DNA sequence: TACATGCACAGGATGTATATATCTGACACGTGCCTGGAGACTAGGGAGTAATCCCCTTGGCGGTTAAAACGCGGGGGACAGCGCGTACGTGCGTTTAAGCGGTTGCTAGAGCTGTCTACGACCAATTGAGCGGCCTCGGCACCGGGATTCTCCAGGGCGG
DNA sequence: CCGCCCTGGAGAATCCCGGTGCCGAGGCCGCTCAATTGGTCGTAGACAGCTCTAGCAACCGCTTAAACGCACGTACGCGCTGTCCCCCGCGTTTTAACCGCCAAGGGGATTACTCCCTAGTCTCCAGGCACGTGTCAGATATATACATCCTGTGCATGTA
């Protein structure tokens, strides 16, 4: 049975930030749990944000507001940057 | 020099000493030291910035400039402090 | 003459304010403080009155609960006077300082 | 009755009673002649030892044996005030009051006497407030009214007659029991008035029962004999005839006479006519502003001395004393309590505070002074007064119509609730004949119910008042703030400000602030000082920056120099007290003796400033006001010029502002200069104010107290004037049929200054300013 | 020939609206499908919890000689019952006040 | 048209206390309480359906959410109330 | 011609899967509709947070002379950074240990 | 029949946990209190995990149910799936 | 005979166990305790080994954080020895007890 | 003999209790209506059930060795008592600002109605990215022998 | 001559460097399912317009209770000292955790078939939200009857 995970994406992000550093199975499982937990928090906050404003759709505005609500301080304002240009780059292509 | 600044800066001092004493009386405090009030003002300020920042975020998501009571309710819930009596 | 003992007036105030339910902070200084804090995050902010009422109710509830924890800290240290170290201990155990 | 649902959860029962008793704390809880007020002090304690050792300063123990103090004691009557000494007192309660008196009066008086940096103006101001305090305290000795008498038994003194005495400026909680003999000996007239009030022939129980059967009223060509007073004038007697004729028809009215015509005397004489002639001597109520209420009390004391007029103010104890000592003839009964008084004077605050205790009284007449306060039908005062059970009501005002027709509708619905309806406003863009017919219908509908007489129709000695509108261009700083606000520029509005807290809520408020002065904005003087005066701020470029920051200030400076050159005194009215702060600083660095009145000034300093400005030996030249302060009772006889720095939305507020100096008895031609910023939001302020004056001139002025054919033309002409925009030897204090006279003082006189940075503060002023700055460094301070 | 319509609350013997709870479950983004007995069960549980707090608050109002439940009575009822206290531990009731208690070391003497 | 729970709370109050009223603020507090308990139980049941790869929310998920959220005797009494309500609704 | 099927992650310049995040948002019962830029923004935020922890954890592995990240390095990186400690304040990392911290009262006095 | 297994959490184990917590001196009455609070905590987590197991109609208790039970109590654990 | 002063060994174990990573409770006693607690709820329960391991990690993290707050309570009361009342105060302020 | 003064008795005015009529606040109820809930029918997919694989978890011996239990001495820390001084409570007199009511125009924002378009859901064909399986070999764990670093106690030297 | 402090050396603990080996980290490959692309279409939300109400800025007046400043007394926090007891360090003995292995058996996870429950749709109808009124209960006014106290005049006595 095919089981999906964020292992290859965490690994290639690690090779970006540290090209000569490895990782273990337990640390990869912890990274997968972290990514799943943060995804669940941001998606739940955006779902509640769309519900409070009587909207049927989740757009990048709700995810941006969820990131500003959940991420503390400067870690928010870089991430708000890192999402935004990505959307802009997506707009440059699709 | 009768003219001066329009804005007021020591609005944290509007939380007066007898108000902090009354709040401690509701908490069952018998004796209060004199250094309590500045620490209480700092704690109140930190709590108020934490709630008000999230409420302003909820206000700006709705493309509004008026902070409603429901935004204050949503903000407190997200900080783990559910408040009844204003949700309806 | 007839001066009261130091402590019985405090006990009368404890027994009075633990029975009552009104807000212990005047409304206008709290509105001024909320507007002063809120203008740092965003300029030209309007406020509904019930928003400031809810902020006041939450603020006094938070401070009263913190004062109960602070009093427990002061009693634990063989004292009856609350000190700033009791507030830092209560907020450290609660996870606000941790 | 019985619950149909119960809980199966096995919880323990809980006492939810949160009521507490402090009885166990009674172990630490329980188990009137003292010092109240210290009035005056004398430098000789017992005898004059000598004039030596008059230098240095005394200490507290030195003053403990050198001075004797006048003491009013606790629960006393200001007649048992004793000259005492610290050793003669011992240890009573209230010694801290004596210590505080001795401390601040003696040490502050001796340091203001012995300082070298004390001018003559400060010492005469301190002397006049010193004697003002002594005259206010000496007024308390005189009785004003005797409330009740009793027979009290003293310590083996058999029976003594004891009077309950109220004092002049004191209230009913200072009413005291006193001996009869000295009270008769010092003021027997009040005692005689008390026995006249005792077996009086006029009571509410002796009132007639006119129920739609009131007798016809004949016109009185002479003053009636029961109104003693002074002498009623002809227009006042005509007003008496009008109020009596309206009462005989069972109708209510508005006495819309202008201020200074004595509306108080007219309604007191009408109350006297209602009591004496028609025998309607029951409970009447007059609701007045608190500031004018002594002027009602002495009017009742002078013109109607036989009446039982009572005064209803004060705290809970004083009003309780009035309630259970003076309302009822039989206060100790339990059934129907008949009323004892005739007239009750009260204020709006105690109408709202005591609507339960005063609404349950069958009032026979009601008189509301300053009824423009009743102009809002949704106000709490309107709901409180409209719920009263009153037969006949009357409104006394000067401005029945102020902003829109809805206020007049509220007034006539307070008077006659239902027979008059107003549902259509007045639009100047239509200007059709149907609106003119509606206006004439409103003319003919409220014509007999409003009596308005004008200060120009009677008393043929009043000088004319001329209003000149001066429109000045904006400065560069005002123009750039106007552009930054109007095209919102938060980044540009912040600029060099460290805090950057600029509030752009209420755009029109900020536009009016920019039209007045740039210095009303935060961190705005620093940019002007560092951009032109290069930041030195050495006492001479500050005034220049004040003058050329605003375009109104150059016209104000030229006007003040020209009026100082002539023999004129000037008032300046502003809508904001921060603008008054800017003008006060301008006249402080300018060096002009000014006095100021706004809402922050308490009433004692207000009366001090008014008496100082109106004294014949006054060095004051300029008197600044916030426009909506002080009420209608400010007397400004000596001033001649009125400058409206800031126009009001309500033109009646500017009308009372002009009428502070344009009272009855003015000896000089009053000149009004209105300062207007060009191409700004103040122009539509004046447009709305002009439209409101057109509306007030239509309904009220054409329905006061072959021309009907020309009315259909001149109403169309005044609607064409109201439908047109007014904005398309200057400063002379001189001026060389009524329909064309209203076309005056709506013209706009443009003023061009064209004064650059290097003209003002001339060689006379610059030499005086530089020598004062150089001499200040020599004397340090 | 439609039959006489009766509410789903009356079928389950409830006072709380089963249809409104079903509509809020369907539009609340909880699952793709909602079962038939789930709004009945949830309305019964909500009605029971309302009954518990309303009974305790009516007792609190009766003990303080009052005929209307105010927020103080709700706060006293919730905080005096430990199961309802820990159900609403992180819940602030507005205009509710606190439980009156003083620590024993702050008492003056025996 | 405000979509509140006030009338049903009033009927429940008349069931448990037929001669006791309720203020508007207390009614708002009860409305907020019912909404809070609704969203807690529905969120826990949604999570329970997602954890077991189920596309529907049944009375089993609501029952498990009730015994997960409510403590002690409250949980078992609410399970009893909901079970007999489901039984009464099914049979008729 | 199907234009070689360029993925959305390469279009957004990301290493996290935009398509998988879109499928998890659609199947996660969050809203009826999901916008096009929401998975892009969310995948970018997730990749940024992953890089932020992984760089500090690689630094922690380097400071203890290791070329492989273990859970101890992740715990040291999370607890030593002020904002990741607030993000993961109620989070246990298994086999993570604690920060070495001794209170100064307990230290010996010299 | 399993009984008296709370004494299997020995005194040196509690001392080691306190040493990791930074505790220098330990009173003799600490260990019974620590055993009691551990029993209360384990009862709460195990009861929620058994509820999650019983909902799934399963007899074994998986680690993922324990992760769910710790998530429900605000005590998120990384490294066992999720 | 050689002797250490009372306390330096305790600092040595504090430095040792704050550097270490492994579980400080033995596996079989914790597994037996988990099974005894679990049989009170449902009889005939099986357990994955990873379930017992996750329970052990959560339990030791809970106890280590509780001992940190207990040490803060003891230091606040001018003591270096932790008492059961310090655990009670820490759990009371944290909201677990009351 | 007549005028002035002390003492006792009977009828008139007043306060209070009670029956009846009127005003004011609340409560169930008539009416409209409208919108959300209910009844009836259809279809399809989610869920239930069965067969099969297979892997994992639950109950007894054997060694070994490190951890746990236990005893003992001692010393450091908890705790009680006492003294001191200072900071806080308390009362009182004075100021001040909160609270309330009020102006005046403009704008934000909720709510309702109507249009319309871009955008996301949905479906089919395609294909390439990601995942399970397999294999290997280097990063890291274990062990052994010095090197070094570290408190701890006793002895000599120096200052008081 | 005596007390304190530095230091010298003693042995325990830990670091460090080298060797060995082992087993998971990572790379390669087949495959197959989910992302991508292209097309169609319904509708969510943006936009526009109109109406009504709360908020906002800066000012006014009045009341009054709360805030504040100050002085004084005293309760309590803190520092110091003694004492005793309990916890810590260390050696010795026990014991059970840990690793490994045994034997079977049952619980949980893919693939196929079926069936029934719920979404969807249409139609109908009644539950609930507002108004607005007849009626009931509490409070108040009004007329009437009984208990209670102030008061004027006749009888008797003293005096010129």
């Amino acid at each position: 049975t095919r089981k999906e995970s964020y292992a290859i994406y965490v690994y290639k992000v690690l090779k970006q930030v540290h090209p000569d550093t490895g990782i273990s199975c337990k640390a990869m499982s912890i990274m997968n749990s972290f990514v799943n937990d943060v995804f669940e928090r941001i998606a739940g906050e955006a779902s509640r944000l769309a519900h409070y404003n009587k909207r049927s759709t989740i757009t990048s505005r709700e995810i941006q507001t969820a990131v500003r609500l959940l991420l503390p301080g400067e870690l928010a304002k870089h991430a708000v940057s890192e999402g935004t240009k990505a959307v802009t780059k997506y707009t440059s292509a699709k | 020099a009768k003219r001066h600044r329009k804005v007021l800066r020591d609005n944290i001092q509007g939380i007066t000493k007898p108000a902090i004493r009354r709040l401690a009386r509701r908490g069952g405090v018998k004796r209060i030291s004199g250094l309590i009030y500045e620490e209480t003002r700092g704690v109140l300020k930190v709590f108020l910035e934490n709630v008000i920042r999230d409420a302003v975020t909820y206000t700006e998501h709705a493309k509004r400039k008026t902070v409603t009571a429901m935004d204050v309710v949503y903000a407190l819930k997200r900080q783990g402090r559910t408040l009844y009596g204003f949700g309806g | 003459p007839h001066r009261y003992r130091p402590g019985t007036v405090a006990l009368r105030e404890i027994r009075r304010y633990q029975k009552s339910t009104e807000l212990l902070i005047r409304k206008l200084p709290f509105q001024r403080l909320v507007r002063e804090i809120a203008q740092d995050f965003k300029t030209d902010l309007r406020f509904q009155s019930s928003a400031v009422m809810a902020l006041q109710e939450a603020s006094e509830a938070y401070l009263v609960a913190l004062f109960e924890d602070t009093n427990l800290c002061a009693i634990h240290a063989k004292r009856v006077t609350i000190m700033p170290k009791d507030i830092q201990l209560a907020r450290r155990i609660r996870g606000e300082r941790a | 009755k019985i619950p149909t649902r119960f809980s199966n959860r096995q919880n323990k029962t809980v006492n939810y009673n949160i009521d507490y008793s402090d009885d166990d704390l009674l172990e630490s809880e329980d188990d009137f002649h003292g010092i109240d007020i210290v009035i005056n002090h004398r430098l000789k304690t017992s005898l004059e030892e000598g004039k030596v050792l008059e230098k240095t300063v005394p200490d507290l123990n030195n003053c403990k044996e050198n001075y004797e103090f006048l003491i009013k004691w606790t629960d006393e009557s200001h007649l048992h005030n004793t000259w005492e000494t610290y050793e003669s007192i011992g240890q009573v309660r209230g010694l801290k009051r004596l210590d505080n008196y001795c401390k601040q009066f003696i040490i502050e008086d001796q340091q203001v006497r012995l300082d070298p940096y004390v001018t003559a103006e400060d010492i005469e101001i301190m002397d006049m407030e010193r004697e003002r305090r002594l005259d206010e305290f000496e007024e308390f000795h005189v009785p004003e009214r005797i409330i009740d008498s009793q027979r009290a038994s003293l310590e083996d003194g058999t029976s003594q007659l004891q009077y309950l005495v109220k004092w002049r400026r004191l209230n009913y909680d200072e009413a005291t029991w006193e001996n009869a003999t000295d009270i008769v000996k010092l003021a027997p007239e009040q005692v005689k008035h008390f026995q006249n009030r005792e077996n009086s022939k006029i009571l509410p129980q002796y009132s007639s029962n006119y129920t739609s059967q009131r007798p016809r009223f004949e016109k009185l060509s002479v003053q009636p004999p029961f109104i003693k007073g002074g002498e009623l004038r002809d227009f006042q007697l005509t007003g008496i005839n009008w109020m009596a004729f309206l009462w005989s028809k069972g109708d209510n009215g508005i006495l819309a006479d202008e201020m200074g015509l004595g509306k108080t005397v007219q309604t007191v004489a009408f109350i006297s006519w209602l009591i004496f002639a028609r025998r309607q001597n029951g409970p009447h109520i007059i609701v007045v502003p608190l500031s004018t209420m002594p002027a009602w009390l002495d009017t009742f004391e002078k013109w109607a001395p036989d009446l039982n007029c009572i005064c209803y103010m004060g705290n809970q104890k004083s009003r309780d004393t009035i309630r259970e000592y003076e309302f009822y003839t039989n206060p100790r009964a339990k059934g129907k309590k008949t009323m004892k008084f005739n007239v009750l004077l009260t204020t709006y605050e105690y109408i709202l505070k005591d609507r339960a205790e005063l609404g349950s009284i069958k009032w026979q007449f009601m008189a509301v002074d300053e009824a423009h306060r009743l102009k809002n039908a949704e106000s709490s005062l309107y709901e409180s007064l409209n719920s009263f059970k009153v037969a006949n009501r009357m409104l006394i005002t000067g401005t029945p119509l102020q902003n829109n027709i809805k206020e007049l509708a509220a007034l006539v619905n307070f008077l006659m609730p239902g027979r008059f309806t107003i549902d259509q406003e007045i639009d100047f863009e239509n200007q059709d004949e149907e609106q003119e017919e509606y206006i004439h219908d409103l003319h003919r509908r409220i014509q007999p119910f409003i009596l308005r007489r004008l200060k120009k129709d009677v008393e043929k000695s009043l000088p004319s008042k001329t209003e000149r509108i001066l429109r000045v261009e904006l400065s560069d700083v005002q123009t750039e703030y106007y552009k930054n606000i109007l095209t919102k520029n938060y980044s540009a509005l912040t600029a060099g400000a460290k805090g950057g807290h600029f509030s752009l809520l209420n755009i029109m408020n900020e536009l009016k602030k920019a039209s007045n002065h740039p210095y009303l904005f935060d961190n705005a003087e620093e940019r002007v000082l560092q951009k032109f005066g290069d930041g030195k701020m050495t006492r001479e470029n500050v005034l220049r920056g004040l003058i050329m920051s605003s375009g109104k200030m150059v016209l104000l400076d030229q006007l003040l120099t020209r009026l100082k050159k002539d023999g004129h005194r000037v008032l300046i009215f502003s809508q904001m007290v921060r603008m008054l702060d800017i003008l006060g600083d301008y006249l402080s660095i300018k060096g002009i003796n000014f006095q100021r009145l706004d809402g922050t000034v308490p009433s004692a300093q207000r009366r001090i400033s008014i008496d100082h400005f109106n004294s014949p030996d006054s060095n004051d030249f300029v008197f600044l006001l916030s426009t909506r302060a002080g009420g209608l009772g400010i007397n400004l006889m000596t001033a001649d010029t009125v400058v409206i720095f800031d126009s009001d939305w309500n033109p009646q507020a500017d009308l009372q502002a002009m009428a502070r100096a344009h009272r009855i008895g003015q000896k000089n031609h009053v000149m009004v200069y209105r300062l207007v910023s060009k191409d700004t939001v103040e122009e539509e302020v004046l447009e709305r104010a002009r439209k409101k004056m057109i509306l007030e001139y239509a309904i009220i002025s054409l329905g006061v107290t072959k021309k009907n054919e020309p009315n259909a033309g001149e109403l169309s002409a005044i609607l064409k004037f109201g439908a047109g925009n007014m904005f398309t030897d200057v400063l002379n204090h001189a001026e060389d049929l009524g329909g064309e006279e209203f076309l005056k003082q709506f013209e706009v006189t443009d003023y061009k200054a064209d004064i650059d940075w290097d003209d003002i503060i001339p060689e006379e002023e610059l030499k005086k300013l530089q020598d004062e700055e150089q001499k200040r460094k020599d004397e340090e301070y | 020939t439609r039959a006489k319509a009766k509410t789903r609350s009356s079928r389950a013997g409830l006072q709380f609206p089963v249809g409104r709870v079903h509509r809020l479950l369907r539009k609340g983004n909880y699952a793709e499908r909602v079962g038939a007995g789930a709004p009945v069960y949830l309305a019964a549980v909500l009605e029971y919890l309302t009954a518990e707090i309303l009974e305790l608050a009516g007792n609190a109002a009766r003990d303080n000689k009052k005929t209307r439940i105010i927020p103080r009575h709700l706060q006293l009822a919730v905080r005096n019952d430990e199961e309802l206290n820990k159900l609403l531990g992180r819940v602030t009731i507005a205009q509710g006040g606190v439980l009156p208690n003083i620590q024993s070391v702050l008492l003056p003497k025996k």
